[PDB]
């Protein structure tokens, strides 16, 4: 008879909406309008599929066979990765995406939002174990290629929503780094985005890894959108960068909210110590990397015994190098690592090299002056 | 025959059939190509 | 620099020829040459790489960009940058040498009797 | 034809993703060019062929040589959803005129159009005028602009016609079931010869 | 394409049938075009 009109009768019932998006459809459909159809396509599936309502599978299962060597991969892709995160359901989903996979006459594109798909399913039945495999595989497909902004984004919200789920804040501080920066929001839930924003934060602190808080304020996504929990979440990353006990401290009602940063309050500590120990080797030029435990005490506002452990424990995991002279009572910084990206950090590395141009300028010429009569 | 299903597939298989021998040819170039290198 | 004019036939004629005059000579790749790295680069890198068997490419100027040789070596790869950025696809260097095989030896130390960065024959060659 | 170079733009749009043209529009735009590109070397073996194209970063794909099999093997591949910035690849075509084998011929560049152009009409007058100067001729095949509305390439054709090495033209097809192919019917295997 | 494959057909209806059987008819065009550009890459080599 015919393959589209039949279908579309049965789904127009269901959504009065959607009856302008089929009388729509008809017509590009028979005048091989393909390029149109893929939008027509576009507007129905966002946020309506019949997935909560009925009349799916009729417009579904042939829809997808229909598109299967015409209308470009975008078309069947579509279908399956709105329907399956709204869905609980394996069989239904796993029909739709063995022939949405399949080539298509203008391109081969489906393959990289098929695996996403079938991601979120796993996440939904509640299998931690198998989702973590599956998004493992499409977060480096992201990492490869440059520019693809929107899509990097839209999966590495779905993916954070798994992790927090699990309880592993030192993965999550990873995964979590990349959404930050390329940041875009056009198919992403408010709310999710605030869940993931504070757990990231967490993770933040309780790091032996990060020297990237100076990251997260400059990535919009904490500053811009702030509510009650966002707005200790931004002052605690303050509190770690500035490495003061006194700042950290007023925060402390946070210590009791969450468990993660209540039970490994001595990792706190130590973190606060140590970055500040790091700022201040920092500020000072290539004349003294050295600086005393008294010095180190003042910033820290940790007593002086607690400190010349504290600062040990680093050296033992190997964050920092250097040695202890405790007849001096100095450590002395060998090697420091890459510090926080703010900006006044940008700036502290023009100072040594502006001046160090003018050292080189002046000693260049007393090289050239010895036995200047001689070169030859 | 008198079964719109029977002349579908009528269609694909003259096709099928003439599909063959192209493919007999690009194999066969390219075949050539392997052995010259 | 986005439109621009190259014969991709002609790497792959070059490369069987080159192995008669010396066994030393195949395609390795594709030279630039200067003045920067530039986004327009990119786009032959990609395509150099089935040509040739996976390319390098070498950044020959006429003129140092330091006070060494004028050569820089590179390599592409993705990473990840972040202060508000996405991923990048940027092209990383590589460390240059110097070096010769004994045919070309032979010419230029009968040619030098140059200055050069130091011939040493003096405590002052040495300053120089 | 007689001592021509000729080098063909296939586009790559968005716009054909249409059906109109069988079996997909690229798909018919490929092969409605491989038949005019044969049908050239055919008549008159004095004709060399070119490949440019929009899409991406423009670059000269491969060159003119008398081999149709040379240009053929690329246009294939080429990305189907490439960029439809038409200017681009008229200016790295004229560059490759320059360089052949042997240099006696005349300076041809035959356009595809698979989709309606989306650099302004302003511009396409502009490099008109001064691509007209250097005496390298572009002949424009229209199927690809009537898809939504009325062809804007008729302008840009007018500006270009008082000095070329053969004469350009507008060679209609129906932009819905007629095929790509029919363009063997109007003449573009052999321009005007015009002044 | 979905040729070769009983069940496609009888899944589908008339108005998808007339269509596809027009896709499958440009196919061999394109198929002759690839025959071509082979024995380029040979000839290029041969020197």
């Amino acid at each position: 008879m015919k393959d589209v009109p039949a279908f579309l009768q049965q789904s127009q019932s269901s959504g009065p909406g959607q009856a302008a998006v089929w009388h729509r459809l008809e017509e590009l459909y028979t005048k091989k309008l393909w390029h149109q159809l893929t939008l027509q396509v576009l507007d129905f599936v966002q946020d309506p599929c019949f997935a909560q309502g009925d009349g799916l599978i009729k417009l579904y299962e042939n829809f997808i066979s229909e598109f299967e060597h015409r209308v470009n991969p975008l078309s069947l892709v579509e279908i399956i990765l709105h329907v399956v995160r709204q869905m609980t359901d394996p069989n239904v989903a796993l029909t739709f995406l063995e022939k949405t996979r399949e080539k298509v006459k203008s391109s081969d594109e489906a393959v990289i939002l098929c695996k996403t798909a079938i991601g979120a399913l796993k996440l939904n039945i509640g299998d931690l174990q198998a989702t973590k495999e599956t998004i493992e595989d499409v977060e480096e497909m992201l990492n490869n290629l440059p520019g693809v902004t929107s899509v990097h984004s839209r999966f590495y919200d779905l993916s954070s929503k798994y992790y927090q789920t699990i309880g592993n804040h030192a993965s999550y501080y990873k995964d979590a780094l990349r959404f930050l920066g390329c940041v875009d929001i056009k198919d992403l839930p408010v709310s999710e985005q605030q869940e993931r924003a504070f757990t990231l934060g967490l993770a933040g602190l309780l790091g032996e890894g990060v020297f990237n808080f100076g990251e997260l304020l400059m990535h919009p996504v904490l500053e811009s959108l702030r509510n009650t929990d966002r707005q200790w979440l931004i002052d605690t990353l303050y509190a770690f960068n500035s490495g003061d006990v006194d700042r950290f401290q007023t925060l402390k009602s946070a210590w009791g909210q969450q468990p993660d940063l209540a039970a490994n309050e001595a990792q706190l500590l130590r973190k606060i110590q140590l970055l500040c120990l790091m700022e201040m080797t920092f500020t000072r030029p290539a004349n003294h990397r050295q600086l005393t435990f008294e010095e180190i005490a003042k910033s820290a506002k940790i007593t002086v015994n607690k400190v010349e452990l504290l600062v040990m424990k680093a050296l033992s995991v190997g964050l920092v190098r250097g040695s202890i002279d405790e007849v001096d009572k100095r450590v002395h910084m060998t090697w420091v690592q890459p510090r926080v990206l703010d900006l006044q950090q940008i700036k502290g590395m023009k100072d040594r090299l502006e001046l160090w141009c003018t050292d080189v300028k002046s000693m260049e010429l007393l090289v050239e002056h010895q036995a200047q009569d001689i070169l030859t | 025959m008198a079964d719109p299903r029977d002349k579908a597939l009528q269609d694909y298989r003259k096709k099928l059939l003439e599909h063959k021998e192209i493919d007999g040819r690009l194999k066969e170039l390219r075949e050539q190509l392997k052995e010259l290198t | 620099d986005s439109v621009w004019f190259l014969d991709h036939d002609y790497l792959e004629n070059m490369y069987g020829m080159f192995k008669k005059v010396n066994a030393r000579e195949r395609i390795v790749g594709w030279y630039h040459t200067g003045p920067k790295l530039h986004k327009n680069d990119i786009a032959i890198n990609e395509l150099m790489k089935r040509y040739c068997p996976n390319s390098v490419l070498v950044i020959i100027d006429v003129k140092p960009k330091d006070l060494g040789l004028p050569t820089e070596a590179y390599i592409s790869v993705e990473e990840v940058h972040d202060d508000g950025t996405p991923t990048s696809k940027t092209f990383e260097h590589v460390t240059s040498e110097i070096g010769a095989e004994e045919a070309e030896e032979v010419g230029v130390e009968h040619l030098l009797r140059d200055i050069k960065d130091t011939t040493v024959g003096t405590l002052s060659q040495r300053i120089t | 034809m007689v001592l021509e170079s000729t080098m063909v733009c296939v586009d790559n749009s968005e716009y054909m993703r249409n059906g109109d043209f069988l079996p997909t529009r690229l798909q018919a735009q490929q092969d409605a060019v491989n038949i005019v590109c044969h049908s050239k070397t055919r008549s008159n073996p004095e004709n060399n062929v070119g490949l440019i194209t929009l899409a991406n970063d423009c670059e000269v794909l491969t060159t003119l040589t008398p081999d149709t099999g040379r240009i053929l093997s690329k246009l294939h591949t080429v990305q189907p959803k490439g960029k439809i910035t038409f200017c681009t690849g008229i200016r790295v075509a004229h560059l490759a005129l320059k360089h052949r084998q042997g240099k006696n011929h005349k300076m041809r560049i035959i356009a595809f159009v698979g989709s309606p152009v989306e650099d302004n009409e302003k511009d396409l007058v502009k490099l008109a005028k001064r691509l007209k100067k250097e005496k390298v001729n572009v002949d424009i095949i229209n199927f690809g602009e009537e898809e939504v509305n009325t062809e804007k390439l008729t302008a840009f054709v007018n500006t270009l016609n008082g000095k070329d090495g053969t004469g350009s033209h507008l060679v209609t097809v129906p932009p819905g079931p007629s095929l790509a192919d029919a363009l063997i019917s109007s003449p573009i295997l052999a321009g005007e010869g015009g002044a | 394409e979905q040729d070769g494959i009983g069940e496609e057909v009888l899944k589908m209806s008339t108005e998808e049938i007339v269509q596809r059987t027009r896709l499958l008819d440009s196919e061999i065009k394109i198929m002759k075009s690839e025959v071509l550009r082979v024995t380029h890459e040979l000839q290029a080599m041969k020197d």
